């Protein structure tokens, strides 16, 4: 079990840990967040007070090196920060447990949601989507747009998720125009599985990565990215039965945790009523179907 | 974007541009089956793919052949349609290709961008203008021709005959527009009206009689009563 302390908590904020939120006072005798799960992927997030304005946040992984959040008053924000002398930094964090300054990651018998979105995110591939090599975690906040938003102007703060973009060349083989705008098995297991991707691990990942970063930091090019991912699935009649039965598990999931106040905006209506509905995978997605239809049925 | 009544006069501007009207590509027959069940029975087809510029008429023949075998036909048709429009572009030394294509039908947006993606420079456009091009197989000579094809062939025409040689392409595109649309509300009325005087002749290389320009003026204040006394009939005026 890892910790991640807190140099001190200047600003009022509330504080998110996973899919968990509290609420730091101004000047608070915080120091951090203990007993957080090895083997698994985390994100730490930020709302302050004052500014609802810029969710903004760090993705990380606490076997790959000691870290800590110090806020800055130059540049107004919490900052992640690696300690490399692991002896001062076991020294400060046995100091704030002896002292009782820091939550705790909550253990409870029954639960897998974590683990359930984030199956297939690894911290090494999120570094091909948020690239800023000299650090071992990566910031994301709410207003960074995509690779493909680009498209449509800092490079640097970009989030580069795979272009997927169902009028264009690489989607359409010449003289199969009609067969695979209709039919999209070409797009997905081809073009995306066999040669990007490489697996369909991979292909999960980054549907996970894109809900997360819509849903924590209310990013809408990670939204529209989560929803084309579905939709290249759900618009293909080829697909491993395998591919399927997991899509349904990881959807079912990401809509059970999203927030009842924000799926009118979290929710495509038509993509969903199209996947649910209409296409070739209308009848494979049980799970999900179930859970929007109980809970979300006013979207479709 | 859609084009519509403002700006209506980018038509017979010196960009290229084609109108692509869908309506008359698969045509059937329904009928009746020795059990009592329907059934239907292709019959050729076309695209209607006009210039309103300079009256060229790229009139593709779509022969039943290429329905034979064949699932979800009106689903086809469209891709079809977009298959031989794109054909056509490309067919055509670059000077000549068009700057833009508009569909008369939304659905047919979807098949000609994705066939055209070789082309980003050509723009794909509707029209919220309800244009009378299906009445293009009431024209004689434009029926016929599809009718007798017994193979995919490509025709072209001059809708226009001679007009612009008197008139714009402005005043000549109102004209095909009003004749359309009266063969298009009540087709019998309309070829009576064209049709009526013996001594008013169709030249063997034009669609429409030889008009002089009174005996137009004529004939479209008759086009135009016709169009009016069957709108009023519709909502008894
Ligand atoms: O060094 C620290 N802060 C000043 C450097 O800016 C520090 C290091 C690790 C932890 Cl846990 C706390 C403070
Ligand atoms: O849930 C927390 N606070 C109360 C919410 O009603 C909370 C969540 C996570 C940690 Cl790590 C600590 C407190
Ligand atoms: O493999 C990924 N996709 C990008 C390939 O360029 C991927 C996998 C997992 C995550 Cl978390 C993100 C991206
Ligand atoms: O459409 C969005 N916001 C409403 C317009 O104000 C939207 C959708 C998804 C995300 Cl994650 C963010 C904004």
């Amino acid at each position: 079990m890892n910790t991640v302390p807190f140099t001190s908590a200047p600003i009022e904020v509330t504080i998110g840990i996973d899919q968990y939120s509290f609420n730091v006072k101004e000047n608070q005798p915080f120091h951090g967040i203990k007993d957080i799960p090895i083997g698994h992927v985390h994100v730490i997030h930020f709302q302050h007070a004052d500014n609802s304005s810029m969710r903004y946040g760090y993705w990380f992984d606490c076997r790959m090196g000691n870290f800590y959040i110090q806020y800055d008053p130059k540049d107004g924000l919490y900052k992640m920060m690696e300690e490399r002398d692991g002896a001062k930094f076991e020294n400060i964090v046995h100091n704030f447990k002896e002292r009782q300054m820091m939550v705790s990651y909550p253990k409870i018998d029954e639960d897998d949601t974590w683990y359930n979105l984030t199956e297939f995110v690894q911290m090494d591939k999120i570094r091909k989507i948020v690239r800023k090599d000299e650090n071992q975690f990566s910031y994301v906040d709410s207003s960074m747009t995509t690779v493909q938003e680009n498209e449509l102007s800092d490079p640097a703060h970009s989030l580069n998720y795979t272009v997927i973009n169902f009028k264009s060349r690489e989607a359409i083989r010449p003289g199969h125009e009609m067969e695979d705008f209709l039919d999209k098995s070409y797009y997905l297991n081809t073009v995306m599985l066999q040669g990007i991707f490489k697996n369909s691990s991979n292909y999960f990942g980054e549907l996970q990565f894109a809900f997360l970063n819509a849903m924590f930091f209310g990013n809408y090019g990670s939204s529209l990215q989560w929803h084309a991912m579905i939709e290249l699935i759900c618009s293909s009649a080829t697909v491993p039965k395998h591919m399927l039965d997991k899509l349904d598990e990881i959807l079912y999931y990401q809509i059970k945790t999203l927030p009842e106040q924000y799926s009118d905006i979290l929710l495509n209506e038509r993509v969903w009523n199209i996947c649910l509905y209409s296409s070739f995978q209308k009848n494979s997605l049980h799970n999900t179907e179930k859970i929007m239809e109980n809970k979300y049925p006013e979207l479709l | 974007g859609a084009m519509n009544s403002s700006n209506y006069a980018e038509l017979f501007n010196n960009d290229i541009k084609l109108f692509v009207d869908d309506t008359n590509v698969y045509r059937v027959t329904v009928h009746k089956t020795f059990e009592g069940n329907v059934a239907t029975k292709a019959i050729n087809g076309c695209i209607f793919t006009l210039n309103p510029k300079t009256g060229h008429l790229f009139l593709k023949i779509i022969h039943t052949s290429v329905w034979a075998g064949q699932k979800r036909l009106s689903q086809l048709a469209k891709w079809k349609t977009a298959e031989e429009v794109s054909a056509l572009v490309r067919s055509l030394p670059k000077e000549e290709q068009p700057k833009q294509i508009i569909v008369t039908r939304k659905a047919m947006l979807d098949p000609l961008e994705v066939h055209m993606l070789d082309f980003p420079n050509i723009a794909i456009r509707p029209t919220e203008l309800r244009l009378p091009f299906s009445a293009a197989m009431s024209i004689d000579k434009l029926s016929d021709v599809v009718m007798k094809a017994t193979e995919p062939q490509m025709v072209l025409f001059n809708i226009y005959d001679d007009w612009l040689d008197r008139i714009s392409s402005y005043t000549a595109f109102s004209r095909l527009t009003l004749l359309l649309r009266a063969l298009k509300t009540n087709e019998e009325s309309a070829k009576m009206i064209l049709l009526s005087d013996p001594t008013i002749t169709i030249k063997s290389y034009h669609l429409w009689p030889s008009f002089t320009d009174e005996q137009w003026i004529t004939i479209e204040s008759q086009m135009r009563d016709l169009i009016l006394t069957e709108y009023g009939r519709k909502y008894n005026v």
